[PDB]
C-alpha cells in the first residue's frame, strides 16, 4: 500500500506516480456505491435511472436481450469517474482517469495532494461522488458564486441544491450532467 | 594586498552595521576607519585592466567624510554611505579580477596588477583595519616566516591517477598478478588482483604494495580506511600497456589480511596501523604505504572451490581492495578542497576574461596538472591569488 | 613477462592490427585424408588460397599439412607456424586418445627425458605427468614403499606391474604425486618423457568437426572446462567446413595470439 | 500507434511490479506442440491429445487454444515448416547421422530470417555479412559453388563444365550454405526440386521451442565456429518412454512460456 | 549570509549563497531505451541516477556496437537545473558505480522485467559541456578529475561506446557477432558537485536550516498550505522551484538559522 | 505552476485570465452520425481516406500584464535597442544572442537577460522621449 494502512483497499496493482497511485485506488471506489459507504447522489443511481428512462422509452427492448444489457450498463456507464473525501476541511478528490486534486471547503484553492492521507481516509471516512467535480465547482464558485450553505451540499452532492441549480438553469451544471448522460450512452 | 584585505573587510562591514536606525556606538570604529581610508585614497589615480578582455578602468577617488554629530543613523546617511561603498566595491573586485590574472616566476609573491604595487606603499599603511581571516593570516605569517596552516575539508591533493601495473603478465592476459589504483581529490581505492588466487605462490599468500608520495605534507589529517574497493570489484575490460590490446578482468573480491597501513615523513616511519579499520589519524605525513595480502582460503565449500582451480582457465580472478579517504586535514601549504570556492573563482575569471597561458600554471588551469608539479614558484602564485579570491569573495559572491 | 609493467586508463584504443599481423604472420591448417578423398580435387589448395587472399592473408602465408590419422598426427606432433588450426574427426573409440591430442597441442610442455633402466622416478605436483609416444607403447608401472620395496608387485617380476598404456600410439600417465615408481616400456618403440605443464599454447585452435564438447583436457574430474580455442562443428560434406574456416577465420585468429 | 518507427522510450526504477500475466495469457493465446509419429505409435492410442489438452485445462489453457500438429520425421518437417502459432514447442529426436540436419532445423526455427529470392541462371551472387546465408528446401537439393576472381573467372573450377564445381550438398531436404564473404559465386542447383533463397539473419525468435528429447545437446544455432552458444529456448530430455515425456512438457509448460516470449514482428 | 543577501534582495544587487554539496538535482532513477524488444535481448540505452549533488550515468549497449557505424555508439545526457550556478567545483570520474553490477529491471509499463549483467568500458570522444541559456559556457573534452564551471543552467554529457578493435580471446570470447549477448558493454560516468554558488536558496549537506524547518513542521503538526508540498520534500519542492516557493524558501530558511544562532 | 485558474467550456469570442503560466486547449473530433451522400462520400469506413477531418482553434492575447518586460504591437524599445545595435555593428555579448532574435531571447529569458533587458528598454525608452 501507499502508507499508514493496507486493509484491503490500498494495493497499487497497476506519467507521475501519484496519478497512477490515485487511479489504481479509485477504480476500486467504484465498489464503495454498492457497500452503504455513500453519502451523495451515488453515480451508480444516476447510472440505473438513465437505464430505468431508456429501456422505458425504448421500443427494441425485448425480455431476452435487457439479461446482459442489465449488465453491460452497469459495466459500461460512467468508465472514467471521480470521487472524494473530506477531512477537517480539507477535500481531497481522485479519479480513475489520473486526476487528483486537493482544496479547502469554503474558498475554493488548490493544495498540494497528499497520498498517504487521502488513502486512510478513502479507507474508512465516507466517499462522495464527484458530479459537480473541483473544475466546475471552482468555474462556479467564480461565475456564479456560491454560498457556504449551497458549497457544503455540492460538496455532499445533495438532490436538493443539485436541483435548485437545475431549475435555475446553471449552465456550468447542465453541462456536466449531460456530460454525465453523453457518458451513460452505453 | 593586507590593505587590500582591509578595503574589503571595512567595506563588508560597513554593507553590514551601517543600516537604518543603527546606533553610532556601534560604528564609530569603523566611521572613523573609513574617514581614513578616504582621507588616504583621496587625491591618487588608480588604473586597472591591460590584459586580455579586462576593460582599461581609470578609478579617481573624491568622496567626503562621514559625519560623526548623530546619535542614531538616519536614510540620509545610509544612502551617501552606500553611494560611497558601491564603487570602492566594484573597484576592489577589478582590482582582484586583475591580480588572479598575472603570473612570474621571479618574485610571484610581489605584488602585480600595479594598482597593487602602489596600494602596497607606506602612505597606504593608514588603512590596515584587521588581518583575521586564515589566508591572510597565513599570508601575514609567511611574510614573518612562523609555522603556518590551512584547515581543509577533503582536500585535492591527489592527482587524478586510473592505472594498473602488472607483476606478472602474458600476451594472452589470462593468469594475471598486479594493482589498480584510481587516487583522486581525497580518496584512493587500490585493488590487487592475482588470477590465481595464490595457488602457487609460497604459502598460500600474494603481497601487494601500493606507495603514494604527496607533493605537500599534511598534518593532523582524519582519514577513514575501508577495505573492498568499490570501482575495482566489478566486470572491467581494460586496455594494455601500450594501447594494442585489450583484456578482460572478473574480480571476485577476498579481505585483505595482514592490513598494514604506514603513513611516513621523509623515509621515516611515523604511524603504524595493523588489522584497524573505520576512523584513523595521522599526525604528520608526507608519504602513505599500504601493504595487504591475497590468501587463498585453505578451508572452502564446492560454490568457490569450483572458482579457484588448480590450472590456467581462471574465470574468476581474487581481489583485494582498499579504499582511504582523507575527511580533514592541515596543510602549511595551500591547495583546493570540496567547501571553498577560490580555485573556482579563478579559473572563471581566466576562462572568462580569456586570459593568455602564463609560464607558470598549465592550460585552463587543471588541478591536475598543476599538484602533479607542485614547485615553489606555483606555490607562491597560488597563495596569492587564492588569498586576493578570498578577498573578493568577502564583497561579491 | 615477470617484470613490473605500467600503464593508464586514459589512454586511446589503437587501430587494429588485423590487417598488418595478417601480412606479417602465417597460418597453417592440419586436416584430414579423408577431407582430400571426399574432394576429390587437386588445386582446392590453391583455391582454398585465393580465398584467403581476400580476407587478407596473402598467398605465402597460408599452408596445408594433411594427416592420415589422429594417431598418426598424434605421433610427436610438430606444429610451427604463427597460427596453427586442427581439424579433429570424432569418434567415441578415440576419445581418450584425442583428448590426449588436445592437452598435448592445446597445452605448454617442459619436457625432460627419463632413463628407466638407470633411475626411478616420481611426481611433485599436480602438473607433472609422463607423455610417451611412439609405435605402440606397452606402460607397466610398480609403485614404492619407504624402503624400496613394491606395493602389490614385486621389482623383478615384471608380471605383477599394472597395466595403465596398451598399445596406444599417444599416452598421458598421471599416477599418485609423491611416491616413486618403477616403469617397464618398450623403449625400442616408445619413448616416454617427464613433463611440466605450463601456461598455454595460445596458438592452436582445435575444431572438432562431429560430435559434442567431450575433451577434458584437465587431468583433476573437477574443472572439465571448454576454452575458447577449442570449436565445435557439425558436419555433412568437408567443402562447407573449409568455407566455413574461411569465412570465419578473423575469429579464429582473434582466439589465438601470436606465439612468438 | 505509429507503425515503423523505432523511438525512444522512457520509464523509472520506483514503479512497481504488476500482477502475474499468466492464467490470462494462457486463455488469450494459444499453445502448438509438434511430436514424431514414433510418440503416437508407441503410445497407441487415439484420446491422447483430448486427454493432454483436459490435463492442460488444469493448467489454465483451455480446451481451444492447444493443438498438436504431427510430422513424420525430422527432415520431411524440414522441407518448407510453417509454425503459425502464438506458442510452438518442438519435440526433436536425437540422431547422429541427422546432427547437422536437424542443427539446421533449429537455426532455421529458432531464428528469425529477412528472404529474398534467387536466380541462378541469371547472376551470379555473393554475401555481404556474416548473416547473409543461402537456404534452400525441397526433396532433394544437390547443391555446388563455384567461387569466381575479379574478372568473373573460376578459382579451380570452370563457369562451363559444372561438373568441376565444388558439392556442398548431398540430395539434402534442408540446405544452410555460409560461403566466403566478399566473392561472387555461380551455382548448379535441381531448381525442379529445391528452392534456394538469399536470407539474411535477423534477430531470433521468441515463439517456438526445440526440446531435445534423447542426447547430449549438441545444436550450434550460430554457423561461426568460435561461439557454439546454447540458448534458453533450446531444451533436453532423457527419455524410454513418451507418456512421461508429455507429462513432464504439460507440467512445466509454465517454465516453457516463461523461457518463450510472443514476436516482436 | 542570509540576512546580508536578505538585505541585497531588496536592494536588488547581485546575491550570492554558498554551497558544500548542494541538493540541486531531484531524485530521478531511471532509463532510457532507444533500442527496445518485447524480450530485452538486444537493447541500447541509458540509464540515469541524479540524486542531490551527484550524477551518475551509464549508457549501455547489449551488442557492443558491432552493428554500428565506425563500431561506435552514441551516448547523450543532458541535465536542466531549475537554478543557475557558478564557480561550481566538479569532481568528474569513469565507470559509474551502481550501474556497474547484475540488475533486474522492470519495463516502462511496470509488466515484465529485464535483466542487465554489464562489462565496464571507458569512454571515448568524451565531452562534458555546461551550458546556460543554449549557449555553451564551459567545455572538457578527455579531462577527468577536478573541473569548474563558471556559469551554468544545462549540463550535456555526450560520450561515446567504442568497441575495441583488438581483444584477446578472453574478452573476444564475451562480446560475438550473435544476439545472445550474455555480457552487456556499459560506459559510465560519475560526477558531483563538491563546492557552488547560487543566486537563490538551496539545501546542502552542510547546514541544518531545512532540517530545523522540517522538524518544527512535524513536531507542531502543521497542515499543508498552498506553497509548500506535505512535509516539504525536497523532491517535490525543486522540482516546481517557482516564485512563490523560492521566496517563501527564502525567508523561512533566513529565520531558521536566525533561531539556530541561538537554539541549535 | 501547474495549478489551475481559470476554466471555459464551450465558450468563445473575448474571454479573460487574472493569472496563468500555462495553456491547456482540450477539444474533440465528433464523427457526424447523421451523414448527407456528398459527406458520406467523404467519410467512407475504408482507409484511402481522400479528405481528412480537421478541426481548429485560434487563440490571441490581444492584452496583457505583465510583471516583467516583453516586446509588444505598440511601443518601439526593442526597435531602438536592435536599430542602434545594427548600425554601430555591436559585436555579440556574453548574454543576449547575435541580432537580439526575439524567438532564441523569449526562449531562454532567464533573470539575467530579463535585467538587461528591462535595463536596455528603460534607456531607449527615454531616448524615444527626445528623439524617436
Ligand atoms: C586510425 O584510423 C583512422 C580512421 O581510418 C585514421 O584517421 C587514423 O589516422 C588511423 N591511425 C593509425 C595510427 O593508423
Ligand atoms: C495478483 O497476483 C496474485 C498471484 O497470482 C493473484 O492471486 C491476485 O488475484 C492478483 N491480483 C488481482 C487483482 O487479480
Ligand atoms: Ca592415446
Ligand atoms: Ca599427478
Ligand atoms: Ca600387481
Ligand atoms: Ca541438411
Ligand atoms: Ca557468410
Ligand atoms: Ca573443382
Amino acid at each position: 500500500s501507499v502508507g499508514s494502512s493496507a486493509s484491503a483497499w490500498t494495493d497499487v496493482s497497476t506519467v507521475s506516480s501519484i496519478s497512477t497511485q490515485t487511479s489504481t485506488i479509485s477504480r476500486r471506489l467504484r465498489l464503495k456505491e454498492m457497500a452503504t459507504q455513500t453519502e451523495g447522489m451515488n453515480f451508480d443511481d444516476i447510472s440505473a435511472a438513465v437505464l430505468k428512462t431508456k429501456i422505458d422509452r425504448s421500443t427494441q427492448i425485448s425480455p431476452n436481450t435487457l439479461p446482459d444489457i442489465v449488465t453491460e450498463a452497469s459495466e459500461k456507464f460512467i468508465p472514467n469517474r471521480a470521487y472524494r473525501v473530506i477531512n477537517n476541511d480539507e477535500v481531497f478528490e481522485a479519479g480513475t482517469d489520473g486526476r487528483f486534486f486537493a482544496y479547502r471547503v469554503e474558498t475554493f484553492d488548490e493544495i498540494p495532494f497528499d497520498v498517504q492521507k487521502f488513502a486512510d481516509l478513502v479507507t474508512d471516512s465516507p466517499v462522495i461522488s464527484a458530479i459537480i467535480d473541483f473544475k466546475t465547482l471552482k468555474n462556479l464558485n467564480d461565475n456564479y458564486g456560491i454560498s457556504r450553505q449551497q458549497a457544503f451540499n455540492l460538496l455532499r452532492s445533495d438532490p436538493r441544491v443539485l436541483r435548485e441549480f437545475i431549475n435555475q438553469d446553471n449552465p456550468i451544471i447542465r453541462n456536466r450532467i449531460e456530460q454525465l448522460i453523453m457518458q451513460c450512452r452505453l | 594586498m593586507d590593505v587590500l584585505y582591509s578595503l574589503s573587510k571595512t567595506l563588508k562591514d560597513a554593507r553590514d552595521k551601517i543600516v537604518e536606525g543603527t546606533l553610532y556606538s556601534n560604528v564609530s570604529d569603523l566611521i572613523q576607519q573609513f574617514n581614513q581610508m578616504i582621507i588616504t585614497m583621496n587625491g591618487n589615480e588608480f588604473q586597472t585592466g591591460g590584459i586580455g578582455n579586462l576593460p582599461i578602468r581609470n578609478w579617481n577617488f573624491d568622496f567626503g567624510l562621514l559625519g560623526t554629530t548623530l546619535l542614531n543613523l538616519d536614510a540620509n546617511y545610509v544612502e551617501t554611505a552606500r553611494n560611497t561603498i558601491d564603487y570602492f566595491v566594484d573597484f576592489v573586485d577589478n582590482v582582484c579580477m586583475d591580480e588572479m590574472v598575472r603570473e612570474s616566476q621571479r618574485n610571484g609573491i610581489a605584488p602585480q596588477s600595479d594598482s597593487l604595487r602602489k596600494l602596497s606603499g607606506i602612505k597606504f599603511k593608514r588603512i590596515n583595519f584587521d588581518n583575521s581571516s586564515e589566508y591572510i593570516e597565513n599570508w601575514n605569517l609567511q611574510n614573518r616566516r612562523q609555522r603556518t596552516g590551512f584547515t581543509f575539508h577533503k582536500p585535492n591533493i591527489f592527482p587524478y591517477s586510473a592505472s594498473f601495473t602488472l607483476n606478472r603478465s602474458q600476451p594472452a592476459h589470462d593468469n594475471l598478478m598486479g594493482t589498480m589504483w584510481l587516487n583522486a581529490g581525497s580518496e584512493i581505492q587500490v585493488a590487487g588482483f592475482d588470477y590465481s588466487c595464490a595457488i602457487n605462490a609460497p604459502a598460500n599468500i600474494q603481497q601487494f604494495e601500493h606507495i603514494v608520495q604527496l607533493r605537500r605534507v599534511l598534518t593532523t589529517a582524519t582519514i577513514t580506511l575501508l577495505p573492498d574497493a568499490e570501482r575495482f570489484s566489478f566486470p572491467r575490460v581494460i586496455n594494455s600497456a601500450d594501447g594494442a590490446t585489450t583484456w578482460y578482468f572478473n574480480p571476485v573480491i577476498l579481505r585483505p589480511n595482514n592490513v598494514e597501513v604506514e603513513f611516513l615523513l621523509n623515509g621515516q616511519i611515523i604511524n603504524t596501523y595493523q588489522a584497524r579499520f573505520g576512523t584513523i589519524i595521522a599526525r604528520n605525513f608526507d608519504t602513505i604505504r599500504l601493504s595487504f595480502q591475497l590468501m587463498r582460503p585453505p578451508n572452502m565449500t564446492p560454490a568457490v572451490a569450483a572458482l579457484f582451480p588448480n590450472a590456467q582457465p581462471f574465470e574468476h580472478h581474487a581481489t583485494v581492495g582498499l579504499t582511504l579517504r582523507i575527511e580533514s586535514a592541515v596543510c602549511e601549504s595551500v591547495l583546493a578542497d570540496a567547501s571553498k570556492t577560490m580555485l573556482a573563482n579563478v579559473t572563471s575569471v581566466r576562462q572568462e576574461y580569456a586570459i593568455p597561458v602564463g609560464p607558470v600554471f598549465p592550460p585552463g588551469m587543471n588541478w591536475t596538472d598543476l599538484i602533479t608539479n607542485y614547485s615553489p614558484s606555483r606555490e607562491d602564485n597560488l597563495q596569492r591569488v587564492f588569498t586576493v579570491a578570498s578577498i573578493r569573495s568577502m564583497l561579491v559572491k | 613477462i615477470n617484470l613490473p609493467i605500467t600503464g593508464s586508463m586514459d589512454t586511446a584504443y589503437a587501430n587494429s592490427t588485423q590487417e598488418e599481423t595478417f601480412l606479417t604472420s602465417t597460418l597453417c591448417l592440419y586436416y584430414p585424408t579423408e577431407a582430400a578423398t571426399e574432394i576429390n580435387d587437386n588445386s582446392w589448395k590453391d583455391t582454398l588460397s585465393q580465398l584467403f587472399l581476400t580476407k587478407g592473408w596473402p598467398t605465402g602465408s597460408v599452408y596445408f599439412k594433411e594427416y592420415t590419422d589422429i594417431a598418426s598426427f598424434s605421433v610427436d606432433p610438430q606444429l610451427y607456424c604463427d597460427y596453427n588450426v586442427v581439424l579433429m574427426k570424432y569418434d567415441a573409440t578415440l576419445q581418450l586418445d584425442m583428448s590426449e591430442l588436445a592437452d598435448l597441442i592445446l597445452n605448454e610442455w617442459l619436457c625432460n627425458p627419463m632413463d628407466i633402466t638407470l633411475y626411478y622416478y616420481q611426481q611433485t605436483d599436480e602438473a607433472n605427468k609422463w607423455i610417451s609416444m611412439g609405435s605402440s607403447c606397452t606402460i607397466k608401472v610398480c609403485p614404492l614403499n619407504t624402503q624400496t620395496l613394491g606395493i602389490g608387485c614385486l621389482t623383478t617380476d615384471t608380471a605383477t606391474f599394472e597395466e595403465v598404456a596398451t598399445a596406444e600410439k599417444l599416452v598421458i600417465t598421471d599416477v599418485v604425486d609423491g611416491v616413486n615408481h618403477k616403469l617397464d616400456v618398450t623403449t625400442a618403440t616408445c619413448t616416454i618423457r617427464n613433463c611440466k605443464k605450463l601456461g598455454p599454447r595460445e596458438n592452436v585452435a582445435v575444431i572438432q568437426v562431429g560430435g559434442s564438447d567431450v575433451l577434458d583436457i584437465t587431468a583433476d574430474p573437477t574443472t572439465a572446462p571448454q576454452t575458447e580455442r577449442m570449436m565445435r562443428i557439425n558436419w555433412k560434406k568437408w567443402w562447407q567446413v573449409f568455407y566455413t574456416v574461411v569465412d570465419y577465420v578473423n575469429q579464429i585468429i582473434q582466439a589465438m595470439s601470436k606465439r612468438s
